[PDB]
RNA sequence: GCGAAACCACAGCCUGGGGGGCCAGGCAAAAUCAGCGGCAGUCAAGCGCGACGUUGCUUUCCUAUCAUACCGAAGCAGAAUUCGGUAAGCGUGGGAACUGAUGAAGUGUCGUCGCAAUGGUAAUUCAACUUAGUACGAGAGGAACCGUUGAUUCAGAUCAUUGGUAUUUGCGGCGCCGCGGAGCUAUCAUCUGCCGGAUAACGGCUGAACGCCUCUAAGCCAGAAUCCGUGCCAGAAAGCGACGA
RNA sequence: AUGUGGAACGGGGUAUUGUAAGCAGCUGCUGAGAUUAAGCCUUUGUUCCCAAGAUUUG
């Protein structure tokens, strides 16, 4: 679901006309009443047998998209199933394949009954029924395929989990200044509005702490969003950052907010949580901070400071639990069509020499073989030798 | 780019890397296409399939992504000059073209050197 | 994010268009017969074209739809583009 | 282009003809000739090879030395007047090697 | 410190070589790789881009450290020429005949010493002591011959195979008395010396380097200052 | 790639004719047609 | 992709420049589209989409009036169920179970065939007990013996699709 | 049998390449030629530097298989005029120049040496008597135009070959107007046009001919496209073969002659790759049709060094010169 | 040089229609040679049934594209994927006298020169570099255009480089062997393979029918591996021109 | 059907093999000898040839 990548389902009737078009385009749609009966028999049975594969073939590719629910993790599985009846969706799977293997049976049923063809229109007549009836058992499963591309809406809409590697899972009151921490601390931003549940959807946003990714799990403000809330925080490698209103800035009472961290204490043991004092520039709370695992931290929510502290303390306490040539290139002649000149980059003494084309071989000897520094004086010793060799 | 294609499939070659193995049952050629009357083959620089014929008994009747070094065959270089090396010898690499010999052991082609850079840190007289 | 170039030649008739989406493709728009347009300077990113006969002008300015037309691509994530709003008399 | 030598032959290695062997020691073996390249197939040696400059080489039928004009792993910067002198230096050193070896064929031959 | 591809891949130091007094960048590639140099050190040392034997294995096939740089034996004259062009009179530049041409493969080099193959030449060996002027050790990095591509050298630090044991790391750091890592290049990749780039003043590391490999680098290297 | 009558191949490669080889034709033809 | 994480990040990021001209004007030309689409359709697509054109037109037609209303060798080749045994009725073309549909109830149920009380072909064909359209056949009513005869022809159909007799 | 474009498979009429179809040229440009003729010397090789960005060589020595052309400067000798009409493209006046050579008089006749030599004698007449009739067959030429060629035949007697009748071909002039062209020839008749003029050096060529008759496969015309010229040498200059980077002075005639060919004393064109036709058939140049964009074209060539060995056999020597050092000093 | 015999209504072009002959067409020049869904029920359009509806179970050819080209639609960020349309050109679901080589003859004869009515066609896919680690995308992934370089197949030529043959009965050695020039042969070797309009889907502009609107009704633009012309192959042997004597 | 014309040889270049016969005390002659157009090249060298019969068409 986090890696769908499955196909959309369509209208099953729709479903049908491609798959009837497929045998219009697959088979061999013509038959001569003169070709030979078993000949005939196969031009609609091996078409039907292609139609049963055909039908055979989108629903085992929907049913390889379907995933395995108990398969997911904790969090994913109980968060899929508060989504869209994860149970009625998998009765409708239930539905999918068990009809998938009843269109089996009954395709296999008028195979046998094809091979067994006697007329020309009774053939005709079969080639009807074998399609039409397992048609019927298209519009028999004709809500079903509703459910699911609302799912496979979903689990697109749905991104993937974080739990595995080191997460940050905030939640609290709902926009109480600390999700706009949160948008400033990843690269995914959640809008938030003054309404209630805005942040209904989970926002997965990558980011790093100290040479560690720090995943910004996102969770409702605590009914349906916040039920996802509570199946998220139930199964994750993650610490808590609950923004408690100090001014009551996010229209939550102190009090009611710090009771129903008492109340989600059950949910937040086995984890380091932070207490942050949202809105600090805008009693309980000593009953509150007697669990000792709070980081209490005020959060001026109001001024916008205190953020990157609170940063820097929650992930070290998630620590503790745990013109340039190319730019010449781009105006000479462009990539792959430029060619570079090495004459200029020599250490030659004469520049008139560097530009100039030298000499590789000559007279069937390699000019540069016998080419030395003091050659020239070399030379002018070997004149002198050759002419006192001569006299 | 192109080589000489003499060495079809179905041949022995060896495996001249310092993975242990010995000789090596040719497999599959990759990238080649449909051609009649002319085997698929391979030279100095592609990556081939084969299963080990001799050695280690891990490595053998295990077929893993393999590259040839020497070419017995006339391998007309580029450079105009024709090369004649010794036999058929290669080495073997992953999948993801990971050389399994720690070491090199022979002649490579300079024309394979630069298409697989893994293989070539592992050989030092290539040659 | 990349902005598209524009530079108007022979009068205002070659226009000579780059950078649609950062593409190094030279689109060239040559205007119709008898139609003059050019880079507006009250508003950014807006190209004012008149002429007399506005079937050549409304055809032109429909071929520079039709020039950085985007293709291969979701319509709605990828939305800026080339869009004419301004269609009236030069009196 | 460097020229190389014929393995076999022990003649100059042009481009474009011939073929360059190498074997299992790293020793690449460039044969000028087809008859060359299977001298060293045959693996005759090349003094005993009478189509070969060894077997003269090697039989004081060859001119052994000539130590005129007084005259590279090293590269050094490159002069326009250097190169120059050094290009005259070989027309006086083959016309001193045209003359040393016709008197060394007139010892040879007497 | 530089993060990039040598075009193909992140392998950039079996493409392109680099000395202390001067670069060289291959040819056959983008100029990007270039400006790249160009950038980094372009204005401190020299940064040629040039072929070594028609080949774009430079970095592997020759070595070469603040005095001279010396290539194998079947370098072209021309680019030998080439290279007596672009690097300067006080850089030697020598050609070395051997059955084994990777210079940069086998031997490693440093400003003080040297890490040379045990199967190394003696006339090699000397004539590599004779142009670098470093204390050459001929032995076996981790147990194989090829030094430079089992291990990175630098000036100011060492890079040493992460499979080679303590103790024959501290053997090998005390010969080349300098600190050595014994780590990996690439995120965790088999080349040592061709994943990681580092002279005197700068380093250069590949695309697929990993964020603590590149920080283990720096820290050997001592190139966070 | 593309087709003998592909207009892809032949539409950019009109305006790649405009520069390019035009004008190199143009400045080779001039030194021919002089005595 | 959409609504979820895109629309309302689309509203921040706006829309097309002409998002609304476009769609107006396609809906308008919607109207004169479906008659050349109508007139150039040939085939058996053409056909396919006149039969939707006429379901259409259907159920237009009964929303029109509702809304009216609102505002107002020997061997046998053919099924069988199960010397004498002359020919051969194979194993896969012998039926047990038919789809017996009750004429009071209107319950279309697979049911298996008790017997065969009559077919109306040919008394061999009784004896052998061969799957024919109009046969007297006996079928247990228990669950509902009681005789029906066969309203669907089973050889063409493959199926046994046969009326209750009571 | 699957290049139905090339059935049916008869063999060509004439044994020259036919030149079928003429580039496209306009009016502002100036007077040029298309075509010409050379011979089939042989099939050689090279070697060179490659100035080509992006491809795998770039700045290396890569070997190129190569063919030299021998060809003489070429001789005009008059003109033929075009107009246009809806049946084609007819030819009004054949306008030749005054003399002629005994060779191009040889293409007239099938036994020249038995007859009596008398053709284009009475045409030479009333060449000195009125050049005001060639005036008036002139004036109906820059009247009533549309196409101008000229006419053209080969210095045989430079090419050493047995066959003594010059080929004649047509030059379509292109550039300039109808009168500048008019005005070119009659500048240029009798004279030769030589072929340096022509290309640059770093222009292509589709060069056309008649395929190698295969003792009915063969004796084919075939119009060869995208050969790249390297190298129009001077025949007179003993420099044509020794690149700048050989100095050294040699002759792009190997040892022993051309094998099938022998010598070759003019000016010659250095093509690549090869063409229809053995050795020593009359062979065809002309321009290109479309100005084409390949860089291959858009780069310079600067050559490096030329194998001059002896094909005849299996040579191993550049020149004889260099042979004698090489070698020790024989028994002459 | 000698020299049959079988056989022999008369015969000899193709397409379509009732075969060689008939009808209507394509055409037609001598003279020769070598290959050859159903059942039950409820309705109810309407003229006792009644439609759409509702309730019960069970070689070549041809597009009807399998990829390549191009677009449309889709929870289509990108990649990747699905559906639909044009599309059978080329690749990877079905159908089943012909080509060579001479040849007389209108043009007074011969020869050179081009002309062009028409007949056939051609290229093909794949991946590599930037352009990009960019746009986009929480991240992970990852665009596209232009430009460039490759590889495969096919086609066309080419025998310098490499290979094979010896009736070079060529050189040499012991009928045997080494070499074997030339010629021949080869993705065994090597070079090349293009473009200008018009269009399908589709997207448009203008603009009535229908005072609006409308990619349409008359017009008009862009637009496919699409078709037609360029180019490439041959030149009517009863098509032709200019010139030479 | 008289010319830098051609035919037959000779000479030279070029290549293939492989140091020739024989001499003297394996070496020097001897990288010599042989072959090279019969679909190699060249030829101021030597000799020879040539002033053509028949047919067709205006």
């Amino acid at each position: 679901a986090v890696f769908k990548n499955i196909t959309p389902i369509p209208d099953v009737n729709t479903f049908l006309d491609v798959v009837l078009s497929r045998t219009q385009r697959k088979t061999p749609t013509v038959i001569r009443s003169g070709f030979k009966i078993s000949r005939i028999r196969g031009f609609y049975g091996r078409k039907v047998k292609f139609t049963q594969d055909t039908i055979t073939e989108k629903l085992d590719s929907i049913l390889q998209e379907f995933p395995k629910l108990n398969d997911i993790h904790p969090f994913h599985a109980d968060l899929l199933n508060i989504l869209y009846d994860r149970d009625h969706l998998k009765i409708a799977l239930s539905q999918l394949s068990t009809a998938k293997h009843l269109v089996e049976n009954v395709a296999r049923d008028y195979i046998r009954l094809l091979k067994y063809g006697d007329s020309l229109y009774r053939c005709k007549q079969l080639k009807r029924a074998a399609l039409g009836r397992m048609a019927t058992i298209i519009k028999r499963q004709k809500s079903s395929l509703e459910f699911l591309e609302q799912v496979r809406q979903h689990l697109s809409r749905l991104p993937a989990i974080d739990p595995n590697t080191r997460t940050l899972l905030v939640c609290g009151y709902p926009n109480v200044g600390k999700s706009s921490f949160m948008n400033k601390v990843t690269r995914a931003q959640v809008d938030v509005q003054p309404y209630a549940f805005t942040t209904k959807s989970l926002f997965v946003g990558h980011f790093d702490y100290k040479y560690l990714r720090w995943q910004v799990i996102d969770t409702p403000g605590i009914n349906t969003i916040e039920m996802q809330s509570i199946t998220a925080m139930a199964h994750l490698r993650s610490a808590v950052l609950y923004f408690m209103d100090l001014s009551e800035m996010c229209g939550y009472s102190v009090a009611a907010q710090v009771k129903l961290y008492h109340s989600i204490k059950p949910l937040f043991a086995n984890k380091v949580t932070i207490l942050v004092l949202n809105k600090i520039d805008a009693e309980l709370l000593q009953t509150i901070i007697d669990d000792g695992n709070v980081k209490v931290v005020q959060t001026s929510c109001v001024q916008d400071i205190g953020v990157m502290d609170v940063r820097t303390t929650a992930c070290e306490a998630l620590l503790a639990a745990r013109i340039l040539a190319r730019d010449i290139e781009a105006a000479n002649g462009g990539a792959g069509v430029y060619n570079v000149e090495l004459r200029d980059k020599y250490i030659l003494q004469d520049p008139s020499w560097k530009y100039d084309r030298m000499p590789e071989l000559l007279d069937g000897k390699n000019v540069a073989d016998f080419v030395d520094p003091e050659i020239e004086a070399k030379l002018l010793a070997l004149d002198e030798e050759e002419e006192r060799l001569e006299r | 780019y192109r080589m000489t294609l003499g060495l079809p499939v179905q041949a022995i070659m060896n495996c001249a890397d310092n993975s242990g193995a010995k000789n090596l049952y040719i497999v599959s050629v990759f990238g080649t296409g449909a051609r009649l009357n002319r085997l698929p083959a391979a030279s100095c620089g592609d990556m081939v399939l084969a299963t080990v014929k001799k050695g280690k008994p891990d490595l053998r009747k295990k077929i893993m992504p393999a590259i040839v070094v020497r070419q017995r065959k006339a391998w007309r270089r580029k450079d105009g000059v024709y090369l004649y090396f010794e036999d058929n010898a290669g080495v073997i690499v992953n999948p993801k073209g990971e050389m399994k010999g720690s070491a090199i052991t022979g002649p490579v082609a300079k024309e394979c050197a630069d298409l697989w850079p893994r293989i070539a840190s592992n050989a030092g007289t290539v040659v | 994010h990349f902005p598209i170039n524009i530079n108007l030649t022979e009068n205002g008739t070659v226009v000579e268009i780059r950078n649609f989406l950062g593409e190094r493709i030279t689109r060239v728009i040559k205007c119709l017969p008898g139609v003059t347009v050019s880079i507006s300077s009250a508003v950014k990113d807006e190209i004012i074209l008149e002429g007399n006969s506005l079937e050549n002008v409304s055809q032109s300015a429909a071929n520079i739809k039709q020039i950085c037309n985007v293709r291969n691509k979701d319509i709605r994530k990828f939305l800026d583009g080339i869009y004419v709003s301004e269609r009236g008399n030069i009196e | 282009m460097r020229v190389h030598t014929c393995y076999f032959c022990s003649g100059p290695v042009y481009p474009g003809h011939g073929i360059m062997f190498v074997r299992n020691d790293s020793k690449v073996f460039r044969f000028c000739r087809s008859k060359c390249h299977k001298n060293f197939k045959m693996k005759r040696n090349p003094r005993k090879v009478a189509w070969t400059k060894a077997y003269r080489k090697a039989h004081g039928k060859e001119m052994v030395y000539d130590t005129a004009l007084a005259v590279r792993n090293v590269p050094v910067r490159y002069d326009r007047n250097v190169i120059a002198t050094t290009l005259n230096a070989m027309k006086r050193v083959s016309q001193v090697h045209a003359k040393r070896e016709r008197l060394f064929y007139k010892k040879r031959l007497a | 410190a530089l993060r990039a591809q040598f075009e193909n891949s992140n392998e950039i130091g079996v493409f392109s070589n680099l000395t202390n007094s001067y670069a060289l960048v291959a040819l056959g590639g983008s100029e990007n790789f270039y400006s790249v140099f160009e950038a980094e050190l372009g204005d401190v040392v020299p940064v040629v881009h040039t072929t070594i034997g028609g080949t774009r294995i430079i970095g592997r096939l020759t070595c070469g450290n603040r005095k001279g740089l010396l290539v194998p034996s079947s370098t072209t004259d021309n680019e030998l020429q080439h290279l007596r062009n672009s690097l300067p009179d006080p850089v030697k530049i020598q050609r070395v005949d051997e059955r084994l041409s990777a210079l940069g493969n086998i031997v490693a080099c440093n400003d003080y010493v040297a890490l040379v193959h045990p199967d190394i030449e003696r006339e090699t060996e000397e004539i590599i002591a004779d142009v670098l002027d470093v204390e050459v050790f001929r032995q076996t990095v981790a147990g194989n011959v090829l030094t430079g591509s089992y291990c990175a050298l630098s000036n100011q630090g060492a890079l040493v195979h992460p499979r080679t044991s303590i103790q024959e790391q501290d053997e090998l750091s005390s010969l080349l008395q300098v600190p050595l890592v014994a780590g990996t290049i690439n995120r965790g990749s088999d080349v040592i010396g061709a994943g990681l780039v580092v002279n005197d003043w700068c380093a250069f590391a590949g695309l697929d380097t990993t964020a603590t490999e590149l920080a283990v680098c720096e820290s050997i290297f001592k190139l966070q200052d | 790639t593309s087709g003998p009558r592909d207009n892809n191949r032949n539409k950019w490669a009109k305006k790649h004719l405009k520069k390019g080889k035009r004008a190199k034709n143009s400045n080779f033809s001039k030194f021919l047609k002089k005595k | 992709p959409q609504n979820e994480y895109i629309e309302e990040s689309i509203r921040k990021h706006g829309r097309r420049f002409d998002h609304e001209e476009r769609k107006r004007k396609k809906a308008a030309r919607e109207a004169h589209d479906a008659s050349l689409y109508a007139q150039k359709t040939r085939g058996i697509k053409a056909k396919l989409y006149q039969e939707k054109r006429r379901k259409e037109k259907i159920q237009m037609k009964k929303t029109i009036k509702q809304h009216e209303e609102r505002n107002a060798k020997r061997m046998i080749t053919k099924a069988t169920f199960v010397k004498y045994e002359r020919f051969i009725r194979p194993m896969a073309l012998r039926q047990k179970k038919a789809n017996v549909t009750h004429k009071e109830l209107g319950v279309t149920m697979q049911l298996p065939i008790i017997g065969v009380k009559k077919n109306p072909q040919s008394p061999t064909y009784t004896q052998l007990g061969v799957l024919t359209k109009g046969t007297v056949i006996e079928v247990n009513v228990s669950e509902l013996g009681k005789y029906a005869q066969i309203t669907n022809n089973p050889e063409l159909d493959g199926c046994v699709n046969a009326l209750l007799l009571t | 049998h699957g290049s139905l474009g090339f059935l049916p498979r008869k063999r060509a009429s004439r044994q020259r390449g036919k030149v079928k179809a003429f580039p496209k040229d306009d009016a502002s440009k100036p007077v040029h030629l298309t075509a010409f003729l050379g011979y089939k010397a042989g099939m050689t090789h090279i070697v060179r530097d490659l100035d080509r960005p992006g491809s795998k060589m770039h700045k290396r020595e890569i070997l190129e298989a190569v063919t030299v052309i021998e060809t003489p400067p070429m001789v005009v000798v008059g003109v033929v005029g075009y107009v246009e009409t809806p049946r084609g493209l007819r030819s009004l006046t054949t306008v030749w120049a005054e003399h002629l050579s005994e060779e191009v008089k040889r293409r007239f006749y099938k036994n020249w040496f038995k007859s009596k030599k008398k053709a284009f004698t009475k045409y030479a007449k009333k060449y000195a008597e009125s050049t005001q009739s060639i005036n008036r067959e002139l004036e109906r030429i820059k009247k009533y135009c549309s196409v101008v060629r000229v006419l053209a035949h080969t210095q045989i007697r430079k090419t050493p070959l047995a066959q003594k009748k010059a080929h004649l071909m047509e030059i379509q002039v292109n550039g300039g107007s109808v009168a500048d062209k008019v005005e070119w020839a009659r500048e240029h008749f009798e004279k030769t046009v030589d072929i340096k003029s022509t290309f640059e050096q770093n222009e292509m060529i589709d060069v056309i001919g008649v395929t190698r008759g295969k003792g009915n496969a063969g004796y084919m015309h075939r119009t060869q496209l995208n050969s790249k010229i390297y190298r129009i040498g001077a025949g007179d200059d003993a420099k044509n073969a020794s690149t700048d980077f050989d100095a050294t002075e040699k002759r792009i005639t190997p040892m022993g002659g051309f094998v099938r060919y022998g010598v070759v004393e003019n000016d010659f064109v250095m093509l690549n790759g090869a063409t229809p036709g053995p050795v020593k058939r009359v062979l065809t140049l002309r321009k290109s049709l479309l100005t084409h964009t390949s860089r291959k074209a858009l780069e310079p060539v600067s050559l490096k060094w030329i194998d001059t060995a002896s094909k005849f056999g299996h040579g191993r020597f550049q020149t004889p010169a260099e042979a004698k050092q090489f070698l020790g000093t024989l028994k002459k």
